[PDB]
RNA sequence: CCCGCAGAAGAAGCACCGGCUAACUCCGUGCCAGCAGCCGCGGUAAUACGGAGGGUGCAAGCGUUAAUCGGAAUUACUGGGCGUAAAGCGCACGCAGGCGGUUUGUUAAGUCAGAUGUGAAAUCCCCGGGCUCAACCUGGGAACUGCAUCUGAUACUGGCAA
RNA sequence: GGUAGCUAAUACCGCAUAACGUCGCAAGACCAAAGAGGGGGACCUUCGGGCCUCUUGCCAUCGGAUGUGCCCAGAUGGGAUUAGCUAGUAGGUGGGGUAACGGCUCACCUAGGCGACGAUCCCUAGCUGGUCUGAGAGGAUGACCAGCCACACUGGAACUGAGACACGGUCCAGACUCCUACGGGAGGCAGCAGUGGGGAAUAUUGCACAAUGGGCGCAAGCCUGAUGCAGCCAUGCCGCGUG
């Protein structure tokens, strides 16, 4: 068909690439922090949480996660990490 | 948004409007929240044919509603007195 | 206040679970008779306090799990 | 619509003067009453109850010159309103413009009154009325404009009007071929031959 | 929407005519030709078949069919029936249901009062307005025969105790 | 479609800032963004503009309204010549995923849940305010006008977006057609008109953006088979004429 939707599709695919990159970033950091939790160390996991918080909060404030998922992740991770020590 | 539009129910070649408040995305004469008044363009010599309720439209303006051109001209024509 | 209903147990006890039934009359829309009608729910309880064949009130709350939406408050006439 | 036929056929079949010919010699040679025309209409037909109802309906219909659908709608409207059904029906039917024009005396027969109405003659409140299905309202004025003025028909009708009884509910007026409507007519002034209840009984079934 | 032009001009059809249901007489046909919704009508006189004339019913429409409801009290609650017609099991004995003698208190769950919220606007209805008249549009009421909550009523059933 | 070299921006990304915001019994850690335009006597000007004003826009809070996303209770066709159905099935414990509780999913422990006051299983149908009929109770019915659902050749998935699993937006599988140098590719009138075909049988390959509305734009303006009017059809309800 011939409409104005072609540029819309192109923008959609570009957004797909960008959001996939950011999601991969997020998942890699989540996996590393869970690995540190499984390791059993306290200081290393606390440090990992420390550099990890800013990126997830940045992605939340950019408008990519709806601003509520970040709070759930942070609260659950803090509750999980403080008990094991 | 929330607007104040016009809708008709009359027969062919004989209009009869009925000013109402509803949602923009809905149809012309379909879903509506609450009627507020009416206007008869063809009218007659008789005085009746232009009525409103100023209190309710003022309240709805306060809540954050907008206005249409014809209804604005109408209310300017009547106001409390003009 | 808070609306309440009263019922009967006639139920086994699962882990933190009881089943209740309630009764009330109604007028049939056709013949004018009155017929007993029974309805059944599921309840979330605390410390499995109540037992078989006991009278207990009930009230609703947040949905907890499937088919379980009401919880008890007070128990009156303990045991049979 | 309209009848468009031999009127004295219905005059003779009914068995009573129908006032719809209204010449000058209202005499036997015109009518030949009590004959019941047809091939062998001399024989007495031995009416039955349903026949009595149907014949009364025919009489009341032909006297006022109306078809069937209008009559049924009139009965519906009369029954909707409050009060006695028969009296209300007759009062409503009397209110037709052609009938009041005839009763004022500007004509001789109801049919010629309707003919006058259809040709844009009768005047009310300074506005022309086209149709005879109009319902007159209390306290109105009936008059004739100047285009149809000086027509000998209305003068002849005025002169022959006085042979009738000039019903009280309407003011005869006619000083300058101008009149005045007063009120709804009632049972007393109209003729007592017509029986209301039988029509209602007929529409019952 | 008004004014003007000699101008009767340019304009009526369709069903039925035995009872049910408004209206009949002749000619030809003579168990062939045929109708019809039930009764059925027809072998020499058809008020029923074919034509003619009259009559009857509605009319810019009228008849035919298909489909829905009442006449149907023919699913019967308001409102039927079971000796002889279509109908009482072959008899008993007893869970689950339904229904209960008669006092005195308590209880408000039935039930009944009053208020509040809610039953979207068209339509159905009553007063009026407008389009020359209605059809059609429309101003204000009316009911949406319930639902939920709160306050009261205690004669009857219901749960309690004697 | 691919390769090489150039260029802006409210596009994109780091830093600066950080609280009634997020996480927190507690300190504490952490988070964001944008220019244009209308003029200008005085001032700087390396005469472009800075500078003085005015309109709109961007980013955080807390609130108003308006839609959408969930739960429960009661009503919502016919068949006992359909009597037993159901292991993620019913709960409990802990983790993961959504805007949110949740068998929404995972590993473990219990022995359950539903049913003669119709469960499972069959045939049949979109649902209401209503319409028709009858006095009332009822009985059939869901034509147009309103309200709500579920559906866009037939099966499944998601990205994008505030809001689809998207009617004229993508990707596969399938079957139809149409172009192909035969290696491949395009396509879904059940949107207003219309043809072929089913049938007793239902319209014209029409006008206007002037009225109201919808979407863009500070506005002027631009589209709009939404709509408002047309042409046909005794299809109904009306009113009239044939003296």
């Amino acid at each position: 068909n011939i409409k104005s939707a072609k540029k819309r599709a192109i923008q959609s695919e570009k957004a797909r690439k960008h959001n996939a990159s950011r999601r991969s970033m997020m998942r890699t950091f989540i996996k590393k922090v869970y690995a540190a939790i499984e390791a059993g160390d306290k200081a290393a996991a606390q440090k990992a949480f420390n550099e990890m918080q800013p990126i997830v909060d940045r992605q939340a404030a950019k408008g990519l996660i709806h601003k509520n998922k970040a709070a759930r992740h942070k609260a659950n991770l803090t509750a999980q990490i403080n008990k094991l020590a | 948004m929330v607007t104040i539009r016009l809708a008709r129910h009359g027969a062919k070649k004989r209009p009869f409007y009925q000013v109402v408040v509803a949602d923009s995305r809905n149809a012309r004469n379909g879903r509506f929240i609450e009627r507020v008044g009416f206007f008869n363009p063809i009218a007659s010599e008789k005085e009746e044919g232009t009525r409103l309720d100023l209190d309710r439209i003022a309240h709805w303006v306060g809540q954050g509603a907008t206005i249409s051109d014809r209804v604005a001209a109408l209310i300017k024509e009547v106001n409390k007195a003009a | 206040k808070i609306r309440t209903l009263q019922g009967r147990v006639v139920s086994d006890k699962m882990e933190k679970s009881i089943v209740v039934a309630i009764e009330r009359f109604v007028k049939h829309p056709i013949y004018g008779k009155f017929i007993k009608r029974t309805t059944k729910l599921h309840v979330h309880d605390e410390n499995n306090e109540c037992g078989i064949g006991d009278v207990v009130e009930i009230r609703e709350c947040r949905p907890l799990s499937k088919t379980k939406s009401w919880t008890l408050v007070r128990v009156v006439e303990k045991a049979v | 619509a309209r009848y468009l036929g031999p009127k004295l056929k219905l005059s003779r079949r009914e068995g009573t003067d129908l006032f719809l010919k209204s010449g000058v010699r209202a005499i036997d040679t015109k009518c030949k009453i009590e004959q019941a025309p047809g091939q062998h209409g001399a024989r007495k037909p031995r009416l039955s109850d349903y026949g009595v109802q149907l014949r009364e309906k025919q009489k009341v219909r032909r006297i006022y010159g109306v078809l069937e659908r209008q009559f049924r709608n009139y009965y519906k409207e009369a029954a909707r309103l409050k009060g006695n059904t028969g009296e209300n029906l007759l009062a409503l039917l009397e209110g037709r413009l052609d009938n009041v024009v005839y009763r004022m005396g500007f004509g001789a027969t109801r049919a010629e009154a309707r003919q006058l109405v259809s040709h844009k003659a009768i005047m009310v409140n300074g506005r022309v009325v086209n149709i005879a299905s109009y319902q007159v309202s209390p306290n109105d004025v009936v008059s004739i404009r100047e285009k149809a003025k000086k027509q000998s028909r209305v003068k002849a009708a005025l002169e022959l009007a006085e042979q009738r009884e000039k019903p009280t509910w309407l003011e005869v007026d006619a000083g300058k071929m101008e009149g005045t409507f007063k009120r709804k007519p009632e049972r007393s002034d109209l003729s007592a031959d017509i029986n209301e209840h039988l029509i209602v009984e007929l529409y019952s079934k």
